[PDB]
RNA sequence: GGUGAACAGCCUCUGGCCAAUGGAACAAUGUAGGCAAGGGAAGUCGGCAAAACGGAUCCGUAACUUCGGGAAAAGGAUUGGCUCUGAGGACUGACAGUCGACUC
RNA sequence: CCCGUCGCUCCUACCGAUUGAAUGGUCCGGUGAAGUGUUCGGAUCGCGGCGACGGACGUCGCG
RNA sequence: CCGGCAUCGCGCUCCUAGCCCGGCAUCGUUACUUUGAAGAAAUUAGAGUGCUCAAAGCAAGCCAUCGCUCUGGAUACAUUAGCAUGGGAUAACAUCAUAGGA
RNA sequence: UACCUGGUUGAUCCUGCCAGUAGUCAUAUGCUUGUCUCAAAGAUUAAGCCAUGCAUGUGCAAGUAUGAACCAAUUUGAACUGUGAAACUGCGAAUGGCUCAUUAAAUCAGUUAUAGUUUGUUUGAUGGUACGUGCUACUCGGAUAACCGUAGUAAUUCUAGAGCUAAUACGUGCAACAAACCCCGACUUCUGGGAGGGGCGCAUUUAUUAGAUAAAUCCGAUGAUUCAUGAUAACUCGACGGAUCGCACGGCCUUCGUGCCGGCGACGCAUCAUUCAAAUUUCUGCCCUAUCAACUUUCGAUGGUAGGAUAGGGGCCUACCAUGGUGGUGACGGGUGACGGAGAAUUAGGGUUCGAUUCCGGAGAGGGAGCCUGAGAAACGGCUAC
């Protein structure tokens, strides 16, 4: 099958080369798993090298995000895919694959800052002393739904997780999603 | 192939067993063990050809059968154990002990001892590192690893190692003016004393050894295996006391033993 | 910026741009920080390369690489490719029956990271790394002009 | 006007006509136009007549040659509808704004 | 002493209409077994809930 | 044959550092030679050893050829490429005249 | 032993070849042949084709024995006892043996690298939490061989149905602290706090943070790491964290109760290290040929960025982008009666020629291809298709 040898490569000087050897297992590849973004969840298993194992996540739902200027980590449900920095066409399908960029619910980061009298406020008036909140962030809680960017393999270890888009790296994808 | 290699041939075995090419058309394989199966000696080779206390390979297994052979401490069944460096052999029911040291000629010779040298070996360190929730351990050469060392123990340092206790008892700091037996290449056997260390950023690091009568030799870090703190040795050097010698040397000796001969 | 020039934007892994607090004073890489290495060998990070803006993810001195292996001298031969060149390395081969010599060459693909800068003809060292591409084993240390 | 490369062919608007003796029926033989299983030039002086091919995009193209050709040689693949994506511009005050008919 | 045409005999190779013949390989195009992964599918098979009903059922539990 | 040095021998803080002192590392690159490392064995050369000799083999030999003694199983060559050490004759490539030199 | 002799002439001195003269771990052939020691042998043409037979199985005191036997044989309460065949289970069969077809920087050799990976096994170390509202462990599931018996098919370790019964096979399910820190946080007083009680093994994925200097209390490693390793916030439909098996008895009661103990071991799960290994990988090196001067690039050719896949690096593959890469120092292409080396014949030296073959590396099993199991195979004395 699917093979990761160099034999049927030209070599460099652009000549043919000869193939002296039959394909071997240690040199295979797999065909991807191409990760959706839909609520029949499923994740399945590879049986791999050394009998160890890998998780091709299919179809993924929820995810697990990490807002990193407050240095909280939420679980959330994915929304919808916005961007994709190979092919446009992952974002048409709504395919989940490391640095895509994707919207998130917002609901549990919202309410950890909501947190965050006597023994409760004099904490809260240590905190709110150091709030900055960047209008950006600030405007995406207004409409219900986070930037975030996958940074996790899918179809790797079958989990989608990802950090919010913060400073120069949300403003960036924000000018692009315009 | 397509997968591990469970022979050994004759003619590519280890040059220092001094297997004979006629003997056979296989060498015993080392199992998977201690030490690194090219610097081992198995325990075959010990019974039937050493010490001859067999005379084929089935009667070296009926042997470790009774369980009359002990190695480093413990009894071991297996036929091509691999022993190595500075291991203890120990046959109770003879009542002998052996440590496993190198000829001048840079072959294992079984060093016969009492029973309070075999109580400890020594080893030289191969790192000293961090574990599992920050609590230090060190690897050795021996494929041991200690757990709670003392904080002085560095890398390529040589530790005593009670055999019954099994933590460390004692160490030597590797520096330069201590004793060193050297383990390969040429020179192994070979002992002296650690004149300079010249390193290079990237490569090996050589270590400058001279015997006790003048002969000035080096090899690289990895064949370099001290003894004791200083001139004196921690462990009883084998029959020639660790000085080798040109070739002359040993044909006069010969016919200074066959003047009175 | 100028380094953003693609369709995914540009960063250096675990240097976090956003952090609530930050102080220029600490180790590279962390409170904000360019990240920046050093290679070893005897070899000095250029001050293009620890103040310098270019995310290179190939770079001996910013990037995800380690220099181990043999390290080569040699001419640069053609400059035409991204942040890639060609590197003639001049040798002599003995002919053993006629006892003479014969020039011989080989030609050496490295890796250039944007902190140096190279011409047609300038001396070049280069550090061996994994494999970077098909045929892209080195990366260039020092530039000689 | 539409299709289209197109003063091609085909349909339409302005303008012009339905002027070509009518009715009934639907035999042979004609004349003009089609289609035919299996075979495929056996027909015939002779492939006469007919059939097959045909536009455009991508690829590929031998002998021979007066080196200009042969060449659209030969030989292949593709082609609707719908929903999208990218590129290629103008003006106005590496930007912002507005506009924009067309091609791939 | 000696050269070459010509006549006769043999040997070897050359050009040569014959869209000559055979064999093996390669480029492209067409068809495409079997496996592998994916999508529906669901024969039947496991607590055989419940209704607390009279080994029988359907509401079924998810696997 | 050679260290170790004075002549009109560019430094050393950092390691080796003598009873104020030898013997210091980066601010041009190499070939060439010197020594070493690390180099699979078998084969080649070569030591020992009376398999009766030899081709071989890696043995065996003395003891009271008697409850064991003594053991051996050396050593070398290895073109080129790579690593390290000193030499710096010879021979390469680069380069002090905008002085942007020490 | 660094060596020559015959042949052009009427004779001479040369050039120059022909011929002789020696060997081959170099093959066949012919004639001949008494003894001892030694040992090559279907490689060359046909990697052409195969009748038959064998070459891979395996059992311990230590997973499972009324399924039917054997030897003790029972005092007929308990034993299937002691030895066992079959059989389920676990492991192995990926090594070795054979050959050299394809293969010309390719395999291969010396020499590198992995900080870019997997690694059954060995050896060493290591191991808490499963849920209980962590205020100390929370209960035991059917069904399948050998066997009994009904059968089909010409058919063979082809095959169906019913009746039993085992587990270290299969599936569940009890779990060991101060919780060591961390977040909430009734009230208390005002907090720099005390805080009642709710949230935390190990793995997995992501993110944040720590992992320290330089001379007038900083503390692991490398030539070099955001390294080792720690803290925190969560995430997983968790692979895991013992319902296993031997002999030997031998201290003493708490109810004197196989009574509380507590030993040495056999097997097993998990992390790190080691070992046996591979996989890629740096530099240099290979025969003849120019009547083979350009080759590669649409559709991967050379590089870039983001992904996907892999055990992991990488155009390995995908999308987008750029226009590169090799070549008289011979690219590309052709020939090889071409696997590479260690080596072999011959040798004054320098050389010339050989190397299928017993050691090492590689590759293949009629030709291609695709796979399952497994730590390890693209396995052929495994399968699937042509
Ligand atoms: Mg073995
Ligand atoms: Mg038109
Ligand atoms: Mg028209
Ligand atoms: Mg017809
Ligand atoms: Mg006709
Ligand atoms: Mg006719
Ligand atoms: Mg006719
Ligand atoms: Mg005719
Ligand atoms: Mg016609
Ligand atoms: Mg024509
Ligand atoms: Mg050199
Ligand atoms: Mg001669
Ligand atoms: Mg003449
Ligand atoms: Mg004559
Ligand atoms: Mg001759
Ligand atoms: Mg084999
Ligand atoms: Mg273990
Ligand atoms: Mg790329
Ligand atoms: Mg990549
Ligand atoms: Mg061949
Ligand atoms: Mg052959
Ligand atoms: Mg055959
Ligand atoms: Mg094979
Ligand atoms: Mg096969
Ligand atoms: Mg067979």
């Amino acid at each position: 099958g699917i093979s990761r040898d160099s034999m049927h490569k030209r070599r460099a000087t652009g000549g043919k080369q000869k193939a002296w050897r039959k394909k071997r297992k240690y040199e295979l590849g797999r065909q991807p798993a191409n990760t959706k973004l839909s609520s029949n969840k499923t994740v399945r298993r590879v049986r791999v090298r050394g009998g160890n194992v890998k998780w091709r996540a299919l179809r993924l739902d929820t995810g697990n995000f990490s807002w990193g200027s407050e240095a909280v980590t939420r679980k959330t449900r994915l929304l919808d895919v916005v961007y994709n920095s190979s092919n446009n066409e992952l974002v048409r399908t709504q395919t989940l694959v490391k640095n895509a960029i994707v919207q998130v619910d917002a609901a549990p980061f919202k309410q950890w800052y909501l947190t965050h009298s006597n023994n409760v406020q004099r904490k809260l008036e240590k905190r709110q002393q150091g709030r900055t909140l960047d209008s950006h962030i600030e405007e995406q809680f207004s409409g219900g739904r986070l930037l975030a960017c996958i940074s996790s393999r899918p179809g790797q270890c079958g989990r989608a997780d990802g950090y919010i888009l913060e400073g120069k790296e949300l403003e960036f994808y924000m000018r692009k999603l315009q | 192939a397509r997968g591990l290699k469970k022979h050994l041939k004759r003619l590519n075995a280890p040059s220092h067993w001094m297997l004979d090419k006629l003997g056979g058309a296989f060498a015993p394989k080392p199992s998977s063990g201690p030490h690194k199966a090219r610097e081992c000696l198995p325990l075959i080779l010990i019974l039937r050809n050493r010490l001859k206390y067999a005379l084929t390979y089935r009667e070296v297994q009926s042997i470790l059968m009774q369980r009359h052979i002990m190695v480093d401490g413990k009894v071991r069944t297996d036929k091509t154990y691999p022993a190595g460096f500075m291991d203890i052999i120990s046959i109770p029911k003879t009542g002998e002990n052996y440590r496993l040291l190198y000829d001048t000629k840079g072959r294992f010779r079984l060093h016969s001892v009492r029973d309070e040298d075999a109580k400890f070996k020594l080893c030289k360190v191969r790192s000293v590192q961090f574990g599992q929730k920050g609590i230090p351990y060190l690897n050795t050469y021996d494929g041991r690893t200690i757990r709670y060392p003392d904080p002085l123990i560095k890398a390529n340092d040589t530790i005593k190692l009670d055999l019954e206790t099994n933590k460390i008892v004692d160490f030597i700091k590797f520096d330069v003016g201590n004793v060193v037996m050297v383990t390969g290449g040429r020179n192994t056997g070979r002992v002296g004393v650690i004149k300079n260390r010249e390193k290079h950023k990237g490569t090996f690091e050589t270590i400058h050894v001279e015997d006790a009568q003048g002969h000035q030799f080096a090899t690289r870090l990895g064949n370099v295996f001290t003894i004791g703190k200083g001139t004196k040795p921690w462990v009883s050097l084998p029959k020639g006391k660790g000085i080798k010698l040109t070739i002359i040397e040993e044909q006069r000796k010969r016919d200074a033993a066959a003047q009175a001969a | 910026m100028a380094e953003q020039t693609e369709k995914s934007f540009l960063k250096q892994p675990k240097v976090f741009l956003s952090t609530k607090k930050a102080d220029k004073a600490k180790r590279p890489g962390k409170a904000g920080n360019r990240f920046w290495k050093s290679v070893g060998l005897g070899f000095k990070t250029p001050r293009e390369a620890i103040d310098g803006t270019y995310i290179d993810k190939k770079c001996p001195f910013t990037g995800t690489v380690a220099i181990r292996g043999r390290i080569i001298a040699g001419t640069c031969h053609s400059a035409k490719m991204n942040r890639t060149i060609i590197v003639r390395r001049n040798y002599l081969h003995f002919v053993k029956k006629y006892q003479r010599y014969e020039k011989r060459h080989s030609n050496i693909p490295a890796h250039i990271s944007p902190c140096f800068r190279v011409k047609e003809g300038d001396h070049v060292i280069i550090g061996q790394c994994r494999p970077l591409s098909k045929t892209v084993r080195f990366n260039v240390l020092k530039v000689v002009p």
